[PDB]
RNA sequence: UUAGGCGGCCACAGCGGUGGGGUUGCCUCCCGUACCCAUCCCGAACACGGAAGAUAAGCCCACCAGCGUUCCGGGGAGUACUGGAGUGCGCGAGCCUCUGGGAAACCCGGUUCGCCGCCACC
RNA sequence: CGGCGAAGAGUGCAAGAGCAAAAGAUAGCUUGACAGUGUUCUUCCCAACGAGGAACGCUGACGCGAAAGCGUGGUCUAGCG
RNA sequence: GGAUUAAGUGUAAUCCUCUGAAGGUGGUCUCGAGCCCUAGACAGCCGGGAUGUUGGCUUAGAAGCAGCCAUCAUUUAAAGA
RNA sequence: CCUGUCAAACUCCAAACUUACAGACGCCGUUU
């Protein structure tokens, strides 16, 4: 924190498990809440989040914002509707200074060449419109899921569309 | 007709995993007088515990067939130790020997197995022309319809010498 | 390191579908005198190869000298000189447009 | 085919007729009639039956002067089974004497001869006998010791056609004698394997073979 | 070639599947090891010798689209992206207009179960 | 012993690339890992610069093959003064 | 010619340089979407907010309105356990 | 079998575009 020269993306692969260790483990719970297994596909009422924006939220950015999400989703009776869909992954991984590569700004260090930043966390990035993380049942109530994401949102760098059913 | 009926090809018998004839040449000499032949195999797979770890293996393996040298042998053979001679004992494809597998890695190989029924026997029943999917050439498959059944095969040999069990 | 396969990656290759060794016809076809000819290197070959850089441009064959036919490309290397050096096959194609 | 993410290789290939990376192999020496795209003594086996051809390839049509397949003999020659190696002496014999030289024979044509000073003229050729040729692809098949591929070579040799070869890598004779070993130049025909099976009981006959080799080398028709 | 050999392009040719064909003309399967030759052991294969018997394999011929592939119609899409220009808009990120180009996924419908060259051949 | 089994088991060594009647395996034979002298490319894109390297010849002498042919070291790019 | 804005927003192409991101306004103009209306809407506006009965259970309480079960009947112009 | 995602050191695909050569138009050159 806070996330700053974290996400955007000026840089580019890599993600490579080869090339890196030392990768912090995510502290994203669970990519697959609710009910799985039976198709929730069958259901009234839809989705939402819509990024609307450029990208890299960091897994402290997803983990608290989805399941914070999950909790206030947590009122249709915890095992008794929805599923809960996450995107994309945190790979993508993230160096931060660490003064031997170049200077000045991150992923420049000091002297020239040399140390590129020191793994410390990892992100998943996103584009303009891409649906960060959804699903829905019938409509259980007014929307509590759409009062979800509500909180969802308001935990990413980007402002996020509630995009109707 | 007498082309559809299943008859012995080659069986060979075998001996056991180790060195063979270790105080002298010998268990070669068993397989000698039996079978008319004498056959002697090697091995790979260097670390064994209790195995050697020799590479190119002295291991005692061998004995084929033919016709009629298996039949007078396979005669006075089956007639020894069959607590059940048959049963589940061989399977689709028609014959085999075997006693209790055990769980090891099986089914991605050419399949050749540990099996011992008797010092491990391996009578193997095909009809037909089958020489057709052996032969190098356009090796053809065998039908799946003129294959041997189990049931077909547990008889034929029953019908002589020995009762199925 | 530094040598004949520099970085190379997709232009020496020859993937999937070509793989293998080539057929005969082409490194056995015969060209005469100044004859325009392409320059490339089908990969799948050992022989009879050119550098890398130049690769590509067409260049006049002249007389050959062992198994080998002089062309390469006589021509220009850049906005410069014919300063030509020719050490390719038949292997590598020949033909103009 | 498939997702044709992959690309087949066949042409001859796909099932089978010719091989590559061989068949390339012969060629490369010019050897046919005249040059070739592609040139054999082919040999073929069959059950009870031998193949013997000759000829250079064309862009398509893989030609052949002339050809044998014990099968016709016995045109004049006799009845006997044609899937031994004696009866596939004789063809690969009977077809030189045929493909050699009668159509036409190793490298002759109308017009001047290729260069280098060559000349060929009836009876024994001038500047050496050397430069008849025809290379000998068995086709897919595997190349053994006296085996009939080699043997469909040795008639069909001194046929007049000089292929390239080795010796040593044939039956020897026995399996198909020379009449006489002090003179390599005979035709022999020998079926030793199967004679001497039953010492004479009875039945087989090498005898009649050196029948038909005799007839061979002379003047006969086609 | 009412069945062959050598190829070119190298899946439009792949995978899988149905049907038909010969018996003495072909290809095989097939039959058999005296020989040339051969199996770290097996004439299995390779090699040789040969036709008692078959079309059942292969092969050749006709055909099927379920998968894979190729191309095409229509839709997506003149969308995404983009070369050139702009005292056009927007706090900005960025967007827009004019001009010249122009996609991919996927869907629905067709196409494709090879095409071609030389030679030999009832 | 049999069956399934296009390749998940190779090619000295990084990485990338090459290869299936082979460049891989096995067997046998053999010393071309030869002497001499070039052409060309590389080193050094373009664009001059050495050692070094490589490709491709010829002259001479050999090896293996029926023969075409292959062999100017180890499939190619590091292993040099 | 037309429309928006009431903040002196703004009168700032680009940028170290011109900030502003995930305070307020029934001032006014313009555009869109949902529902309700001449079986008369809003005000829509004005006025009123039945008996068994505090229904049974539960609970410290649970009286239309924590929760579970039931959701009848009466008197009605009408009024849900 | 359905279903959720990725790649500077992945690729069944695949641009714009850069580039060798040639012809054409243009421009240029033979008192510059």
């Amino acid at each position: 924190r806070p996330a700053r020269c974290y996400r955007y993306q000026k840089n580019k692969p890599y993600p490579k498990s080869r090339y890196n260790r030392a990768v912090p483990d995510s502290k994203i719970r669970i990519y697959d809440l609710g009910k799985k297994k039976a198709t929730v596909d069958e259901f009234p009422l839809c989705v939402h989040l819509v990024s609307n924006e450029l990208e890299q939220l960091s897994s402290e950015a997803l983990e608290a914002a989805r399941i914070c999400a999950n909790k206030y989703m947590t009122t249709v009776s915890g095992r008794d509707a929805f599923h809960l869909r996450v995107r994309v992954h945190p790979f993508h991984v993230l160096r931060i200074n660490k003064m031997l590569s170049c200077a000045g700004a991150d992923r420049l260090q000091q002297g020239m060449r040399g140390a590129w930043g020191k793994p410390h966390g990892l992100a998943a990035r996103v584009d303009i419109g891409q649906i960060i993380f959804s699903v829905r049942t019938k409509d259980s109530n007014k929307d509590v899921v759409v009062e979800g994401l509500r909180r969802a949102r308001y935990k990413f760098p980007g402002q996020q569309k509630i995009i109707l059913s | 007709n007498p082309m559809r009926d299943l008859k012995i090809e080659k069986l060979v018998l075998n001996i056991s995993v180790g060195e063979s004839g270790d105080r002298l040449t010998r268990a070669s000499k068993v397989l000698e007088q039996l079978s008319g032949q004498t056959p002697v195999q090697s091995k790979a797979r260097y670390t064994v515990r209790t195995f050697g770890i020799r590479r190119n293996e002295k291991i005692a393996v061998h004995v084929t067939v033919r016709g009629p040298k298996a039949e007078e042998i396979l005669e006075r053979g089956l007639k020894v130790k069959e607590y059940q001679l048959r049963d589940r004992n061989f399977s689709a494809t028609g014959n085999f020997g075997f006693g209790i597998d055990e769980h090891i890695d099986l089914g991605i190989k050419y399949d050749p197995s540990i099996g011992i029924f008797g010092m491990d026997f391996y009578v193997v029943m095909n009809r037909p022309g089958a020489r057709v999917t052996r032969r190098k050439r356009c090796k053809g498959t065998v039908g799946n319809s003129h294959k041997t059944t189990k049931e077909d095969t547990v008889s034929w040999f029953k019908q002589k010498y020995d009762a199925d069990v | 390191s530094h040598g004949y396969r520099s970085r190379t990656r997709y232009m020496f290759q020859r993937d999937f579908r070509k793989h293998g060794a080539v057929h005969l016809s082409t490194y056995l076809k015969v060209y005469k005198v100044g004859d325009i000819v392409d320059i490339k290197a089908n990969g799948s070959i050992q022989k009879g190869m050119p550098h890398k850089f130049y690769q590509g441009k067409t260049g006049v064959v002249y007389n050959v000298t062992k198994s080998s036919v002089g062309v390469i490309i006589n021509k220009m290397v850049g906005n410069r000189y014919l300063e030509k050096r020719l050490n390719l096959r038949v292997e590598h194609i020949k033909h103009s447009k | 085919a498939y997702s044709s993410r992959f690309q087949t290789p066949f042409r001859r290939r796909r099932e089978g007729k010719t091989d590559y990376y061989q068949r390339k192999r012969l060629v490369t020496q010019h050897k046919a009639k005249y040059n070739t795209p592609k040139y054999r003594l082919v040999v073929r086996f069959t059950n009870k039956d031998i193949i013997c051809q000759i000829i250079s390839s064309t862009i398509t049509g893989d030609v052949v002067l002339a050809a044998a397949y014990s099968h016709e003999l016995p045109r004049y020659g006799i009845t006997h089974g044609l899937t031994n190696w004696a009866a596939a002496y004789a063809t690969g014999l009977l077809i030189a004497r045929r493909t050699l030289q009668r159509l036409g024979l190793d490298e002759t044509y109308k017009g001047v001869e290729e260069v280098e000073g060559e000349y060929e003229l009836t009876e024994a050729v001038e500047d050496g006998p050397r430069p008849f040729k025809v290379f000998l692809d068995i086709g897919l098949q595997r190349t053994t010791t006296g085996a009939r591929v080699f043997g469909a070579l040795k008639g069909a040799s001194d046929g007049g056609l000089y292929v390239p070869h080795s010796e040593n890598r044939f039956p020897g004779w026995d399996f198909e004698t020379e009449e006489i070993d002090p003179e390599l130049l005979r035709s022999y025909i020998f079926g030793g394997h199967v004679s001497q099976y039953m010492e004479e009981l009875a039945d087989d006959d090498e005898e009649r073979f050196s029948e038909l080799f005799k007839g061979y080398l002379a003047d006969d028709i086609d």
